[PDB]
């Protein structure tokens, strides 16, 4: 099974396995047990090259695991901004919500991602969107007391 | 002679009996060394005497930590004291009532009655004790209420009087005092027979208001103390007919044993810098000891009913003019006694006048005066202390501190029981 | 209680308290080769407390280095102070803590704790009466975190009736946006909460606003933010180095300063707020430095205190002053500020002043704190914490060191029960 040794290579970071399982038919879009593919987990672990080769073979951008995480979600809050920007150019939906109600926003503005959140607003990040809990990004900002974000999320 | 060994537990008990000492030796003509030129005695009853003709006090100073002890040791006073009666372990209570009773305290307290069971030992006729001791710090109220109760087992017929320091938020150190003061309260209760509070908050005042004294420290307050202790405990070193023994306190001061805390309010208390102010008449000094500001704990003895009343007079006065000044007290003023004691005062005249420390700041006067008076208005001082122990108590504040050292936190309702209890002795004589 | 055994654990640990030393050495005039070049008696009566008295006239600090990673020793060696510091007292591993609080804990660090505690042994047998320990590390990384927390523990239960005291210093993504961060300082809280006495919360969060948004620092380095650290550690520890009373050893301040076992994170403040080699805090007053003390812009956790209550303060006072002045200031700031102080801890606030001023300047203040707002540190660090444990990133780096997921639920909800303590107390009444 080509699907394991893909995400294992795409977690690791193995720029050249990713390329020659590829070619010997692995599913880009394989998934473990969680849900998560090669492209949720090479955002993860900032694996940009590999990122960038699995969006050109087929790779869903937007695809969801067990806990509708995004790989925007996973890139957002580790704090990859280039990863972010070659998902946000590639059509990952900046909107989607997971199973507690974050957006990628919400995950850039908790971890102190600042150009992060710069990017994602620029790209039509919703201000409003709130959590499970009715907290939004801005809420976030004033409640942890951090004036930085707070002044770019006003804008 | 008939003997009384003062025993001085703490900073507080410490630095005061230090002042004491002071005080006593240049009013019995006493030099730092011991010796005493070519006079005659009744101060036997307070200082031993060796073979070589050195005069040595009967006193044990007590401390689980050495610093303040250090100072005595070393200070003007090294040679008067004997070297084995200042006893001093490496590690002190913390402020924590728990620790000087029953961890860090039980550590040396054999050490300290076998020092005790030395001095009592060289007495013809041991009357009792004397113990000096802060409420609020923890081997003042820690080690002193385990020290009372050994005491009571090993001296039993003798008599046992205390000096208390009773906490003020001014020079506290502790936010868990009111704690401190309860559980040391509640202990030694049974093993006292008479206490005399000394309220940090009244001192402090008298040195603010009579003294000038802007900022008054424990050197200031606690040379206004020696001074109030030397006229209560003069009885007791000098020939004369009020108060000539321990058991005549309890008698005089105290018709119920558990309301054994007399006020003591001493007159007049006047700066040194005011060297040629005009001599107070008997009259005068006789009045101020009515007013609330002259008092060494803060109440008001109008709110309350007194039960007896000792005036010890020093100096030049004539007993006649004492009697005519009693007789306007009782005309006059609204000095109510209750129904059950013969409504009059003791008095007492030992014709020297008081003594003033050379640093001291009070000015020599001719004549003072300091009463004595069991007065149910001091319960307005449990009180005080009852509040600040139900505000932390009810939420456990601190709590863990004192358990965490080997009590039971059953003993802080028990102790505040006996104090619901002792408020209420007050109500019920009072009302 | 006199000796203090400081230990520092991992880079900020080490460098903190690389800091530490330097600075306190200049207030007690010792030169970098450990002879006394004082003018005053005060900078070596209570010089004992942090340094060892060695052959010559040459004092050595009592304090352990540690870490995993080599290259901090080199760093430490280099400074003025590097060969002040005992070689036997630096213990080193040669892999570091690859910012794995797991490999700190369980695996690396574990191999090297017994080496540390023997030399933690050593220096507390030649101590005549240890007074407890004292470390510096961060709660972010490695070393300083899980081996730092596996110290505590491994010393808590050869030592525990001794002081264990921490300088915590958070994380915060200003400074450093690594995010396992708030993983290892979440699980190091759980063991602190459990097994320190007093912990001063050191937030990076406000070190880095203050630096940026007051000082005007437009790129604040590891220096800048460890200026206001080794000026606040001044400050907080004078009261143990110099003579006094009030908070005078590590279990009188902990006595005072903690109600409730697990609430033991102070919230440290100073004033006035400087840079390095700026010299503008000059004319500066009593009423000044009482205000600026309690204001949010100079408290050295990122927490506003007007959005809780204080349980308990301890300020001190240094420079030469009008103790009356500091005593009028300090009650209208509790009388002004009613509402921010529980009514139900009545006197809560000990105010020293100390002599000797800090290291260029004339007066100061510093401000120990245990407020209910510290809550706001705890949730922001929560908040990181669970956003990250929520997608299990990274999760692997932890449990490949054979770390139950479990001890991660536990420590978030032990952290979480933490802040909810802080709000009983904060909305608790006398009634
Ligand atoms: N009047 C007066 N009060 C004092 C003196 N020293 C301390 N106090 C008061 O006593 C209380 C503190 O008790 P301390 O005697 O200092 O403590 P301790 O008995 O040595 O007990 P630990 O230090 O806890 O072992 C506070 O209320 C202080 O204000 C003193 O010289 N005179
Ligand atoms: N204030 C301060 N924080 C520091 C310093 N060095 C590292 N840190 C912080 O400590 C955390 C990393 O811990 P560190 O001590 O480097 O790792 P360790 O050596 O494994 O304990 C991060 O939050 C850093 O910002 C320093 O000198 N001062
Ligand atoms: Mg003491």
């Amino acid at each position: 099974d080509l699907g394991k040794k893909l995400l294992e290579a795409a977690r690791a970071g193995q720029d050249d396995e990713v390329r020659i399982l590829m070619a010997n038919g692995a599913d880009v879009n394989a998934t473990d047990a969680s849900g998560l593919t090669p492209l949720h987990l090479a955002a993860t672990y900032g694996h940009l090259e590999i990122v960038e080769v699995l969006l050109k073979h087929g790779a869903d951008v937007n695809a969801i695991d067990i806990m509708g995480s995004t790989p925007l979600h996973l890139a957002a809050l580790i704090g990859h901004l280039e990863i972010v920007e070659v998902l946000l150019k590639h059509g990952a939906d900046v909107n989607a919500v997971d199973t507690w109600g974050d957006t990628p926003l919400h995950l850039a503005a908790i971890m102190g991602h600042l150009e992060i959140v710069e990017v994602l607003l620029k790209h039509g990040a919703d201000v409003n969107a709130q959590d499970k809990f009715g907290k939004t990004a801005f809420d976030i900002s004033i409640d942890n007391g951090n004036e930085d974000l707070a002044e770019i999320l006003q804008k | 002679m008939r003997e009384c060994i003062s025993i001085h537990v703490g900073q507080a008990g410490v630095q005061i009996g230090n002042a004491c000492w002071e005080l006593y030796c240049l009013e019995h003509g006493i030099q730092p060394d011991g010796q005493m030129p070519s006079d005659k005695d009744s101060f036997n009853t307070f200082f031993s005497e060796t073979g070589a003709g050195k005069h040595v006090p009967r006193a044990v100073f007590v401390d689980l930590e050495p610093t303040v002890i250090d100072e005595v040791r070393t200070g003007t006073y090294r040679q008067l004291f004997h070297p084995e009666q200042l006893i001093t372990g490496k590690e002190d209570a913390a402020n924590n009532y728990a620790r000087g009773h029953y961890t860090i305290g039980k550590e040396i307290i054999d050490l300290v009655l076998d020092r005790i069971r030395k001095l009592a030992d060289q007495c013809t006729g041991l009357q009792g004790f004397l113990v000096f001791h802060s409420f609020g710090g923890g081997t003042g109220s820690g080690f002193t209420s385990l020290l009372m109760e050994r005491l009571s087992v090993d001296y039993g017929k003798k008599s046992k009087l205390e000096f208390s320091i009773y906490p003020a938020p001014q020079v506290s150190t502790a936010v868990v005092e009111p704690y401190n003061s309860i559980l040391t309260t509640h202990t030694t209760l049974e093993h006292s027979d008479c206490a005399f509070m000394v309220d940090n908050e009244a001192i402090y005042d008298i040195c603010r208001r009579n003294l000038d004294i802007e900022r008054p420290t424990y050197t200031n307050l606690n040379r206004l103390i020696s001074q109030i202790v030397s006229s209560i405990t003069a009885s007791l070193r000098f020939d004369g007919a009020l108060n000539v023994d321990l058991t005549e306190f309890q008698t005089n001061l105290v018709p119920y044993p558990r309301i054994h805390f007399p006020l003591a309010t001493y007159a007049p208390v006047i700066s040194a810098e005011k060297a040629y102010h005009e001599q107070l008449s008997v009259a005068e000094i006789t009045n101020a000891c009515f007013e609330p500001a002259n008092q060494m704990v803060k109440c008001d003895p109008r709110h309350g009913k007194y039960m007896a009343c000792c005036l010890l007079y020093r100096g030049d006065v004539v007993p006649k003019d004492v009697n005519a000044a009693i007789a306007t007290i009782k005309t006059k003023r609204s000095i109510q006694f209750v129904d059950w004691c013969p409504t009059g005062f003791k008095v007492g005249i030992n014709y020297q006048p008081p003594t003033v420390v050379p640093g001291g700041d009070l000015a020599k006067v001719q004549r003072a005066v300091c009463m004595l008076s069991n007065t149910t208005a001091i319960a307005e001082a449990w009180a005080r202390l009852d509040h600040k122990f139900d505000l932390m108590y009810a939420k456990r504040a601190f709590v863990h501190w004192y358990v965490g050292e080997g009590m039971e936190e059953g003993e802080f309702s028990e102790a505040r029981e006996d104090m619901a209890a002792l408020e209420k002795d007050y109500e019920e004589v009072g009302v | 209680m006199r000796e203090i055994v400081h230990i520092q654990a991992g880079q900020c640990g080490n460098q903190i308290g690389a800091k530490f030393w330097e600075v306190i050495s200049d207030e007690h005039g010792i030169d970098p080769t450990g002879s006394y070049h004082g003018d005053s008696d005060l900078q070596l009566e209570r010089i004992n407390v942090y340094y060892n008295e060695a052959t010559g006239n040459k004092y050595v600090p009592r304090a352990i280095l540690v870490d995993l990673e080599p290259g901090t020793m080199d760093s430490v060696r280099s400074g003025p102070f590097g060969q002040i510091f005992r070689p036997d007292n630096f213990v080193f591993g040669q892999s570091g803590a690859g910012n794995n609080w797991a490999k700190g804990h369980y695996t690396e660090g574990a191999e090297l704790v017994d080496s540390v505690l023997d030399v933690v042994r050593k220096e507390s047998e030649s101590c005549d009466c240890l007074q407890g320990f004292q470390l510096t590390h961060s709660l972010g990384g490695g070393t300083g975190s899980g081996m730092g927390t596996l110290l505590i523990s491994k010393i808590r239960e050869e030592y525990p009736d001794r002081i264990m005291n921490t300088f915590s210093v958070m994380p915060s993504p200003k400074v450093s946006d690594t995010v396992v961060e708030p993983y290892n300082a979440t699980l190091s809280v759980h063991q602190l909460v459990e097994n320190t006495d007093e912990t001063y919360c050191i937030d990076n969060e406000a070190l880095y606003d203050i630096c940026f948004r007051t000082l005007k620092l437009t790129t604040p380095t590891y220096g800048d933010l460890n200026h206001l650290v080794s000026a606040t550690m001044s400050g907080v520890t004078t009261c143990l180095r110099f003579p006094g009373q009030l908070n005078a050893d590590l279990r009188k301040l902990a006595v005072n300063m903690v109600p409730f076992p697990r609430l033991h994170f102070f919230m440290p403040g100073f004033a006035p707020l400087t840079s390095r080699g700026s010299q503008q805090y000059r004319a500066l007053t009593v009423p000044e430095l009482t205000q600026q003390m309690f204001d949010s812009k100079n408290m050295m956790a990122a927490c506003d205190p007007r959005h809780g209550r204080y349980l308990t303060v301890a300020a001190i006072f240094r420079g030469r002053m009008s103790m009356k002045e500091v005593d009028e200031q300090m009650l209208n700031v509790q009388n002004k500020n009613s509402s921010y102080f529980v009514e139900w801890i009545p006197n809560n606030v000990k105010t020293a002043v100390c002599d000797i001023p800090p290291r260029g300047l004339k007066m100061s203040a510093t401000f120990i704190g245990n407020s209910t707002a510290i809550q706001e540190l705890f949730k922001r660090i929560s908040e990181q914490f669970t956003a990250m444990f929520r997608r299990k990133a990274f999760l692997h780096w932890y449990t490949g060191e054979g770390m139950d997921e479990m001890e991660f639920t536990e420590a978030e909800s032990n952290m979480n029960d933490l802040v909810s303590e802080y709000q009983q107390y904060q909305d608790a009444t006398a009634d």
